[PDB]
C-alpha cells in the first residue's frame, strides 16, 4: 500500500538513505509480498506506525541500518516492533530463533535500553510458557532485574506485569494475577495504545481473573476504570457484569441459572458466592447497620440476615480470617459474633458534615477551658 | 568581534535522532557546535553561550553560561534522541537564560538547531520574536527540517525578531546532502562575517 510502497521508498527508505530497504532485492520483496495494504513494518515513522501484520520478512530489511543503528534510526526502536510485532508472529521456535540474536546483538554487538529488551527476550520466552519453572525462574530474575530499576518506561513492567501476569496467566493465583494484571492495567494506564481484542479479552481474562480471583472481595473495583464497555457488553461479560451484579445481589440462581461450563469450570464460586453473600451482606451490614460505633452483628438471625442459613453461619460466619478476613470472635451461648475491623468501605455525602461538627464541638467548647491556662 | 552571550538550542529529536549527514544529525550538531563556539570564543574570549534541551519531553539547560570547554564538556552526554519540540519554551527559557547572562554588556544571542517538526503558533513564535527584540537578543537558527522547517514560523520569526539583523536575528535553514553543518553555516552569518550586534 501507500504506507509501505510509498512510505517504504520515501518513508525510510530515506531516513536513512542508500540502505537495504530500497535496495535491489529489497524493494522487490515487499512489492513481491504486496503493495496491497498489508505489509512488513516499514522502517521508522511509518513502521513506527506499521505493526503491519503480514509477517515482516523485512525482518532482514528492518535489520539493515541496524549495524548503523548507532548513527541511524536509533532508540529502543526495535522491540517497538518485531520483538513486539513478530513476537506476535506466534510460533514456538521463531521467537527463540531471534531471541538469542536480538538479545545477544542489541545487548552485545551494539552494547559491547537492552533491559527493556532483556525483558522482551526474557518476557517473550514466557509467552511460550515452555514451563512455568524456567519462566518464573528467570521471570523472577526479570523481576529481580526490574526490582532496583528506576525505569522511565512503564513499558518495562508493561512488559513485565503483562509478562508476570502471562506467567500467572498460565496459572491460577489470579488473586495475584488478576491483581497482577490489575497492576498491569495501572501500568498500561498511562500509555501503550492497544487493540480491543487486546483490550477486552485481557480485561475479560482480567474480569475473568476477578472470578478466578474472588478474592479478598471485591465487591467494587476497576470496573470503574474503562474495562467496562470495553468488557461488558455481552457474552461472559454479561455474566462478568451479572457477576458484578452477584457481587452485589448474591443470588445463586440469578447466576447458577446463567452458569455454563467456563464458570462452572471452577464451581468453587458456588462457595465464593456464599463467601460473597456473607461478605456482600456483611460489608454493608458492617458499613452502616450499626453506625453508632459499628461492631456487634451477633450472630445468628443477623447472620441468617445474610439469608444464608444458621448452621452455615456456624461455618461461614464462624470462619473469619478462616474467611481470610473477619476479626472478632464467637459467643456460642449467647449466639454473639464478636467482631472487629478488617472491613474496608465507601460512599460519600453523609458523615461529611458530622465530621467537623463534634470535632469543632469540643474544639469551640475547649476554648472555654482553652482560655487562659498556659497563657495565664 | 562578539561580546555577547549566546544560547545553543539543541533539539535531539525526530531529525537529530536521525543522521542528516555523519554521523547523526544530533552528532552532526555536536562538532559543528564546538566549531561554532570555537569561533564564538575566538570571536572574543568571554563570549558566552547557553546549552539547553529543546529535545525530549523535558526542556532544560544542558550547559549553562560559561566560556571555554565546560560546554563541550557538558554537551558530551547524549540527550533524548527522538525527542520533541520545547523550542518556544526552550527559547523562552533561552531568553530568560540570557536574562541571567553573565557580566552583561554581553548582548543576548541564541543558536538553535531544528531537529523537530516545529510545532508552535505564529503569534507565540512572534511574541518570542517580540520578546527577543524586546530583550534585544541575537537570534540565528540551525534548521534542517522535513522539507525543511521553513515557509513557516522560522521564516517569519527571523524577520519578526528583526529590526536590526544581528542585534536581533539572522537565519540559516540547513540544507541536505554532503552539507556539513559547520561547513554550511561557515557561509551564513550565523558565524563569522559580521558576528554580533
Amino acid at each position: 500500500m501507500f504506507n509501505n510502497h510509498e512510505i517504504d521508498t520515501i518513508l525510510s527508505t530515506l531516513r536513512m538513505e542508500a540502505d537495504p530497504s530500497l535496495h535491489p532485492l529489497f524493494e522487490q520483496f515487499e512489492k513481491f509480498y504486496e503493495e496491497k495494504l498489508w505489509f512488513q513494518l516499514s522502517e521508522s515513522l511509518t513502521k513506527f506506525f506499521d505493526d503491519a501484520k503480514s509477517t515482516p520478512l523485512r525482518l532482514r530489511l528492518y535489520d539493515n541500518f541496524v549495524s548503523k543503528f548507532y548513527d541511524k534510526i536509533n532508540q529502543l526502536s526495535v522491540v517497538k516492533y518485531l520483538l513486539a510485532s513478530l513476537k506476535d508472529s506466534k510460533d514456538f521456535d521463531e521467537s527463540l530463533k531471534y531471541l538469542d540474536d536480538l538479545k545477544a546483538q542489541f545487548q552485545e554487538l551494539d552494547s559491547k535500553d537492552g533491559i527493556l529488551l532483556i525483558d522482551s527476550e526474557i518476557a517473550r520466552t514466557y509467552l511460550l510458557k515452555n514451563d512455568l519453572v524456567k519462566a518464573r525462574d528467570l521471570l523472577d530474575d526479570l523481576e529481580k532485574t526490574l526490582d532496583k530499576k528506576d525505569s522511565i518506561p512503564l513499558r518495562i513492567t508493561n512488559s513485565f506485569y503483562s509478562t508476570n501476569s502471562q506467567y500467572f496467566k498460565f496459572k491460577n493465583d489470579f488473586n495475584s494475577f488478576y491483581y497482577t494484571s490489575l497492576l498491569y492495567l495501572s501500568t498500561l494506564e498511562p500509555s501503550t495504545s492497544i487493540t480491543l481484542a487486546e483490550r477486552q479479552q485481557l480485561a475479560y481474562d482480567l474480569s475473568i481473573s476477578a472470578l478466578l480471583g474472588d478474592k479478598i472481595y471485591n465487591f467494587g473495583e476497576l470496573l470503574h476504570h474503562p474495562i467496562m464497555e470495553t468488557i461488558v457488553n455481552d457474552s461472559n461479560y454479561d455474566w462478568l457484569f451479572q457477576l458484578l451484579n452477584a457481587l452485589t445481589v448474591g443470588d445463586f440462581d440469578k447466576f447458577d441459572s446463567l452458569i455454563k461450563v467456563q464458570i462452572s469450570k471452577i464451581p468453587i464460586l458456588a462457595q465464593h458466592e456464599s463467601f460473597l453473600r456473607q461478605k456482600i451482606c456483611l460489608m454493608t451490614l458492617i458499613e452502616t447497620v450499626f453506625v453508632k460505633n459499628i461492631r456487634m452483628l451477633s450472630f445468628e438471625d443477623i447472620s441468617k440476615a445474610t439469608h444464608l442459613p444458621k448452621d452455615n453461619v456456624e461455618h461461614l460466619v464462624m470462619r473469619a480470617i478462616s474467611l481470610g478476613l473477619l476479626k472478632g470472635s464467637i459467643d456460642q451461648v449467647n449466639e454473639l459474633v464478636t467482631i472487629s475491623w478488617v472491613q474496608p468501605r465507601i460512599i460519600s455525602g453523609d458523615q461529611i458534615t458530622k465530621m467537623k461538627d463534634r470535632l469543632v464541638e469540643w474544639n469551640d467548647q475547649v476554648e472555654k477551658l482553652g482560655k487562659k491556662m498556659e497563657a495565664r | 568581534m562578539v561580546l555577547e552571550a549566546t544560547v545553543l538550542v539543541i533539539d535531539n529529536s525526530e531529525y537529530s535522532r536521525n543522521g542528516d549527514f555523519p554521523r547523526t544529525r544530533f552528532e552532526a550538531q555536536i562538532d559543528s557546535v564546538e566549531f561554532i563556539f570555537q569561533a564564538k570564543r575566538n570571536s572574543n574570549p568571554e563570549n558566552t553561550v547557553g546549552l539547553i534541551s529543546g529535545a525530549g519531553a523535558n526542556p532544560r539547560v544542558l550547559s549553562t553560561f560559561t566560556a571555554e570547554f565546560g560546554k563541550i564538556l557538558a554537551g558530551l552526554h547524549d540527550t533524548q534522541i527522538e525527542g520533541k519540540l520545547h523550542m518556544a519554551t526552550a527559547l523562552q527559557i533561552a531568553q530568560l537564560t540570557l536574562k541571567h547572562r553573565q557580566n552583561k554588556v554581553q548582548h543576548q544571542r541564541i543558536v538553535a538547531f531544528v531537529c523537530s517538526p516545529i510545532s508552535d503558533s505564529r503569534d507565540e513564535l512572534i511574541r518570542l520574536a517580540k520578546t527577543l527584540k524586546k530583550n534585544n537578543v541575537a537570534v540565528d537558527i540551525i534548521n534542517f527540517g522535513e522539507i525543511e522547517q521553513n515557509t513557516e514560523l522560522l521564516d517569519e520569526f527571523i524577520a519578526a525578531v528583526n529590526n536590526p539583523q544581528e542585534e536581533t536575528s539572522h537565519l540559516l535553514t540547513v540544507t541536505p546532502g554532503p552539507r556539513l553543518l559547520y561547513e554550511n553555516i561557515a557561509s551564513s552569518p550565523i558565524i563569522l562575517e559580521e558576528g554580533s550586534s
